[PDB]
């Protein structure tokens, strides 16, 4: 029922999606051998939107594990949760990409495309109505990010009535885990916003400084920051996957976020984060949820929305509430917090609500606003990549595997007019 | 399964690899003998798996004169090697790189081109080469000259690097040393995907003043080469939190065809009674790494700007301190990089800590770094072997020599406006420029 | 009731019977001594089509073993499983044919034949209804190519009113065992289109990537590469051998799969195909084995479909299923396949459900489809024979022993007439 | 069952027979005396069995002087052989082809055709008959060149297979070797259903390089030439997945009457010490076999074409991947095949591994390969050898000993024309032709 497929690209999405299955089985009481353990039947009632049955009441996960260098299938099968993952979903190549474009778009890409594509047409097989699509990856490396764009284009040929939904790991603006991060990031960029539905962008070091100032961790480590990306991921999904006062679900989302075809980039956050020690010391409600929401410091993404104006906002909550504060409350927010909304939209609010509640939690929230704070990083990105190019720098590899020099200037072009429309719309009257 | 097989050119080479070859013994823990008592592939990286329990290295042993390849088969690692690939001529080149390169060096090239290509295609995904010569040594230049040209014809593009062995300034044990130097880098400029520089002096002094050793003989720098060769392919060799492969470090280190001459840099490098009162912290190991007296070229880097830089981190290791010890080196004032390069780092971490050799002259450690920048300080090393070159060169001396072992006028001339040229792009390029 | 006689020419057929007698003796329970110790009685209602009862509750196979040299029975006769043939079947030969066609129908198989037709009609003066021949040749080596051949045109004479299917190995395209393949090829077919019933064409390699892909081995003996074979060869025949809601039989497929006198080239497959480890991890249902069917990946002849069209097509399932899912979904088959179906066959489909499971699997199904991509197959073999016999090589050996070169005229005419007839009728309205 | 006698003739084939017949012992687990310490037939088609446990060979050992033959009955090899077939002369014919031919020839020839006969009848499925015999020689050239004639009339149509050895081109024992050669040549061409040839001078080489011995002796040498002898009938004597008679390969390599001149090979042929260090599979002996310096004559065959070829494994083999190996080989640009020929290879299989003789040079090994390709390679032999007589006849050396012993003038003329029309018709179907 409402079937959907997940798909990871590249080292990030392997890791984000070992820690999300991690999620999804401590969620719906699936024991690590792949069989049933729970007590409650409301989880079995809807077990088939992510796993699929299997004989001896075996679940297998619907997810499609690819990249080009094996390191990361080599750690995930010999690692724990490798025992119920099917191994035809397991694809992967001879080599990695090495952070390069033309490698990832046009070296290994066709046979590696060819070959998820056509397991991708068995997965679909056995799905009774098709939702959608999930794919998370990187815009930084280069086998996640060439390669997603190749499958995200072949997948909208393929299926043009369904949706899909990219979770981008967006590089961070004050530092770069590479060198060539502007190339990839503009390609990948321009590919995605003529060929996507929508996109959550999750940078890394908001999501450090969120796990080192509010959760307080001397040594935060990729386990914690996967832990919090799949909690964001797992609220996102439970609106379908779940009953719930108020349901809703993807496509609800984006008919809500997307007011125009260009426009669908946008910001997460969760909350309640709070410590192992100072948890005790707090309430746990709906104002201390609801506010610490609506602060720039809980924000998943590297942008102080304090500097623009939050075009729309979605508040999915889970556990036992009732609508009364929920709705009171943030319309007091509303009202309070006025001068950052846009006049154009009145009643730029979604809220939905949940009925199960967070694993060892009275209850959370999950927090998504599509605003007009993004613009200072596509003009970032957009300055580093044109200050880098016009030095000309590492432009004759990209070059030496079928690109040349006009590919990159529609790029820059592209996403100049799409920073153009941003802010006019964000300044319009 | 990705398969990189090492070139040891030279005695320098035969005993660095010798070095290195122990270096990886004790890493992946096989005996000298081929048995054995993450783990398991690693080896099957480097050591490919015969039918019984004993594995064999996927080294090419090649030299000229063969009392070097006799002490290596005389060695304690006599049963590891297999007895084919040690290839020897009969006689030396005599630092002589015409020698090197036409009259004898054809004679057993063919061999050593049908061994590479036995071996390569008894593997199955082919990375590259890793090529180990020195500079000075005329059988070590004209070998990798040829040597390049041949698996550049053979194999179009893999991967081709080389750790070299960069002349001293002040520290010389040749005479034709710029000769060498000249043509070696003029015909091998163009046939190399990235070319690492290591020289004897900076070594000397790195064990002098921070490990402390008096009597510093040569096993102790073939160590310290080896620990930084090591460390630049575990990530290769093993898995990590964030890997990191040969392609990569081309292309975030070299950003132009030519300008493809970094220098490594090893950290932390400390004695053993030392150890006791240290801590050993990223932050630290990071900036001692970064320190201009830890690098290995005589060049210091205040007289240039950075232009590229990867480091490796490996053992127990948090990304975030990680990147709080890169932004602070970042914002740093004396570390200065170049403008269009707003993003000049490339970070890989791996899992698996370094281990000590016994009786060697380093400490355990629990982290380690390794170093390769990308920068413009090699261009006075340039400048000055340059210099000394046309200097012996300007009333022709040894020519006689070069030109009766079949040379002409024309390679002489031509090395010397090339390396020229490829100096003046070098400062070009490395200096500031407007707009 | 109903009797069978099946007939084993060649190195290959005394192979091949190898293992096909191994499977028949655990369908029905035969020990390898000879004595019944089953449990179930649905076996021994119908236990005389293949085996043949004797005294003392003994059963010994209806089958005749025949070789030109000795080395085939020898290994048989003494090894395991070689206790319950009567001795008498065992004919065996002086020397081997050594890969010529006159060799092993004019020379030296002329002796042995009156040994053998003398046993065939021997073989069931008992038999109380014959259906019909098996026969289980090769068509590269002498004396499977060749006397096989000469046994077909004799037992024509003797049994015309009787079927008899011809489980042949047709030559592999990649690959040629021997050298002087395209010789005994055309030699052999030009006598098979004329007094044959039905033929299945078997490619090696194409056991090959089946074996090394589908089911994940890495070193295919011919002890597993030919253990394949039986089962297509017992499903077949299961027909007549078990009850079954819908029942078929070897003259019911020969009627559904003939339009024309010369057109009985078919294409075997089976499903499903799961390694030892990747099966927990799949429910068997209807569904995937239709599917598994009628992609090329999982076919039994080297040669892809997608460049022909499909003249028939007969299913035979297996197991215990509803028939409804049997047959639900050939039509969604012939819905989203219509492309690759001829037209002025409407319902170009042949079902048939058994009521027994093969061995250890919940259910199973076999194809047997004639196809027009067999035009390709005869085509390269017709191509290397036409370059080689221009040069003449290797005929100066076979003019020596009856033949002459009027002989070679008529077997590349009567191939390419063949050939074209072959392909007309596809593209023809 | 289906049996095949071996006529040893010569010193060549006596000493070669010595080794040869060694060898089947051992693979049949005979001990020399006869007595016993796949299995139960596998020596029925060699060794007749008598009344008592003892077999004895189907053997048939002449030569014209006493020499070599008393050795072997003196011999460790004593009890074994029956003490008639041993056949002896008074006297050698001095590398005389006429000698050997006409004059002592006939007096001695009558005495093997009995003892042929009288072993013809006493077996039952005979199937062909193994030559050992040489070319330079005058017993082993002459005198068997009149046994290609009796045993062609008294047996119309079997196998007659000939182990020849081919006259070096540089390497040259006699000094009539040119007479010999040709005269024999032409008698034996149209009686000989294919005749493997071996040099005696590529086997040094391949002792010297690929099995690194320095001391080659003729009882070395000879161990090297019954590994193939054992494997054209290995297949007889064991069963295999995929089995061959000797009808095949004279049927799959001979594409026209004349053109039935192949070469042996075998391989793998690898040291003692050089054992532990190598992989020893599947897919690398068949590259090992088909490289240009495992070919057991000295005629490189990338000057050729492949007309044709054979492989014949053994032991622990899957034929999927014998199936991939030979696939590939057909990329690889060093085979060169015709064009009427798309398809052009053999492969048979056995269950039966190799076993080494003790004391022997090789090493114990799990799979072999023996290759047997007619190729275009072997025209440049005849040419070349034609050259040397044709430059003989022009003054008439040496004739004077050949005329008087019973042969005409008229003769030699004949037998040069013929190598001459073999040599156009060979080169002629190799070249490629229009239409
Ligand atoms: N959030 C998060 N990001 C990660 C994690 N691991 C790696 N990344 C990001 O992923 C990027 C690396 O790009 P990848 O596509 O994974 O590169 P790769 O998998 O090594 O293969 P190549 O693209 O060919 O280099 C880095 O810039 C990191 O910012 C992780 O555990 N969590
Ligand atoms: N790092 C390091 N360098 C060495 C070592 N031994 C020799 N070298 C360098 O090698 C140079 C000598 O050149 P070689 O390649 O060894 O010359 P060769 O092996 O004698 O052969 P020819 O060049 O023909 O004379 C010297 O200038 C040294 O700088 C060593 O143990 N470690
Ligand atoms: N599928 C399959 N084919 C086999 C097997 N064994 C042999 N073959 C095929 O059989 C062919 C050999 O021809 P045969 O007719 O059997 O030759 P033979 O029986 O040995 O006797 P001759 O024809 O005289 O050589 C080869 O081309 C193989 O392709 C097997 O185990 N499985
Ligand atoms: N492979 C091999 N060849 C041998 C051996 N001994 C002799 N020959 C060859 O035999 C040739 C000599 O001619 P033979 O036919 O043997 O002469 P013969 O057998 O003594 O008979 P006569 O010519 O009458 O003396 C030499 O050129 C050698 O090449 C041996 O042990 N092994
Ligand atoms: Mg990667
Ligand atoms: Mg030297
Ligand atoms: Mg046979
Ligand atoms: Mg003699």
């Amino acid at each position: 029922m409402r079937e959907i497929v997940h798909i990871q690209a590249g080292q990030c999405g392997n890791q984000i999606g070992a820690k999300f299955w991690e999620v999804i089985s401590d969620e719906h009481g699936i024991d690590p051998s792949g069989n049933y353990v729970g007590d409650s039947d409301l989880q079995l009632e809807r077990i088939s939107v992510y796993y699929n049955e299997a004989s001896s009441h075996k679940y297998v996960p619907r997810a499609i594990l690819v990249d080009l260098e094996p390191g990361t299938m080599d750690s995930v099968r010999s690692g724990a949760f490798g025992h119920l993952f099917r191994p035809d979903n397991f694809i992967f190549g001879q080599s990695g990409a090495g952070n390069n474009w033309a490698k990832g778009h046009y070296t290994e890409g066709a046979e590696l495309v060819d070959s998820v594509l056509d397991v991708v047409r068995k997965e679909c097989e056995n799905c009774d109505c098709l939702q959608g699509f999930q794919l998370t990856h990187s815009l930084g490396g280069g086998t996640g990010s060439g390669m997603g764009t190749l499958l995200i284009s072949k997948v909208r040929e393929e299926y043009p009535d369904r949706i899909m939904n990219t979770f981008s790991v967006v590089p961070s603006p004050k530092v770069s885990d590479t060198v060539v991060e502007p190339y990839n990031a503009t390609l990948s960029i321009h590919q995605l916003v003529e060929n996507t539905d929508e996109t959550y962008c999750i940078d890394n070091e908001a999501l450090y400084d969120i796990c080192f100032r509010t959760l307080k961790l001397a040594t935060p480590t990729y386990g914690d920051l996967n832990h919090l990306v799949s909690a964001t991921m797992s609220g996102v999904t439970t609106s379908l996957r779940f009953p719930g006062q108020l349901n809703a679900d993807l496509r609800k989302l984006a008919v809500n976020m997307v007011p125009f075809p260009r426009l669908h980039f946008f910001m997460p956050g969760f909350a309640p984060l709070t410590a192992r020690g100072s948890q005790q010391y707090r309430a746990l409600t709906v104002p201390e949820l609801t506010q610490q929401m609506f602060d720039a410091k809980n924000m998943m993404a590297a942008c102080d929305p304090r500097h623009g104006r939050y075009l729309t906002v979605a508040t999915v909550f889970r556990g036992r509430m009732s609508m009364k504060e929920v709705d009171e409350q943030m319309l007091a927010i509303q009202s309070k917090n006025s001068s950052y909304f846009v006049e154009w939209i009145p009643n730029n609010v979604k809220v939905a609500v949940c009925d199960i509640p967070p694993r060892g939690l009275k209850m959370s929230s999950t927090f998504i606003g599509n605003s007009t704070a993004i613009q200072e990083l596509f003009k970032r990105i957009s300055e580093q990549f044109t200050a880098m190019f016009r030095r000309k720098a590492f432009l004759h590899w990209y070059t030496g595997e079928g690109m040349d020099e006009m590919e990159f200037t529609e790029a820059e072009s592209n996403m100049n007019d799409l920073v153009s429309e941003y802010q006019q719309y964000q300044d319009a009257t | 399964m990705r398969e990189c097989i090492s070139i040891h050119v030279g005695q320098a080479g035969v005993q660095i690899g010798n070095a290195c070859w122990e270096l990886y013994c004790l890493e992946h823990g096989i005996q000298p003998d081929g048995q054995m008592p993450h783990h398991h592939d690693s080896f099957n990286t480097f050591f490919s798996e015969t039918g019984a329990g004993k594995h064999v290295p996927r080294a090419v042993f090649v030299d000229l004169e063969p009392t070097v390849i006799d002490e290596v088969r005389t060695g304690t690692y006599r049963q590891l090697f297999h007895p084919e690939q040690l290839i020897t001529g009969k006689e030396d080149a005599a630092n002589n790189y015409a020698r090197g390169h036409y009259t004898i060096g054809k004679e057993i090239i063919d061999l050593v081109l049908d061994r590479i290509r036995k071996l390569a295609d008894q593997c199955t995904g082919l990375q590259g080469f890793l090529v180990f010569h020195s500079f000075g040594g005329g059988t070590g230049s004209g070998f990798t000259s040829l040597l390049m040209e041949r698996l550049s014809v053979d194999y179009g593009k893999k991967s081709k690097l080389e750790f070299s062995i960069y002349p001293a300034p002040q520290v010389s044990t040749a005479v034709v040393e710029p000769y060498n130097s000249i043509l070696t880098t003029h015909t091998t400029l163009e046939h190399s995907d990235c070319a690492f520089m290591v020289d004897n002096e900076a070594i000397y002094d790195i064990c002098r003043r921070n490990l402390d050793i008096e009597r510093p003989t040569y096993t102790n720098l073939n160590r310290l080469i080896s620990q930084i060769v090591s460390s630049i392919t575990a990530s290769l060799r093993f898995d990590g939190a964030l890997n990191v492969d040969l392609t990569n470090f081309q292309t975030n280190l070299v950003p132009y065809p030519r300008i493809h001459f970094p220098l490594a840099t090893y950290a932390p490098v400390i004695s053993a009674e030392k150890a006791y009162h240290e801590q050993l912290s990223v932050a630290e190991i990071t900036n001692a790494c970064f320190e201009p007296a830890n690098q290995m070229v005589k060049c210091d880097p205040r007289h240039g700007k950075y232009m590229a830089c990867c480091l490796l981190y490996r053992g127990d290791v948090v990304p975030k301190d990680v990147n709080a010890a890169i932004a602070t080196i970042k914002t740093k004032r004396s570390i200065q990089f170049v403008d269009w390069c707003p993003t000049g780092f490339k970070v890989g971490i791996n899992y698996q800590p370094p281990t000590v050799v016994p009786g060697g002259d380093l400490a355990k450690v629990q982290r380690a770094v390794c170093m390769l920048s990308n920068t413009t300080a090699i261009a006075e090393a340039w400048a000055r072997l340059d210099h000394k070159f046309d200097l012996m060169y300007a009333k022709r001396a040894f020519v006689h020599w070069y030109v009766g072992e079949g040379m002409e006028e024309g390679e002489f001339s031509e090395a010397r406006e090339d390396m020229a040229a490829l100096e003046k792009d070098y400062e070009e390029v490395g200096v500031d420029s407007v707009e």
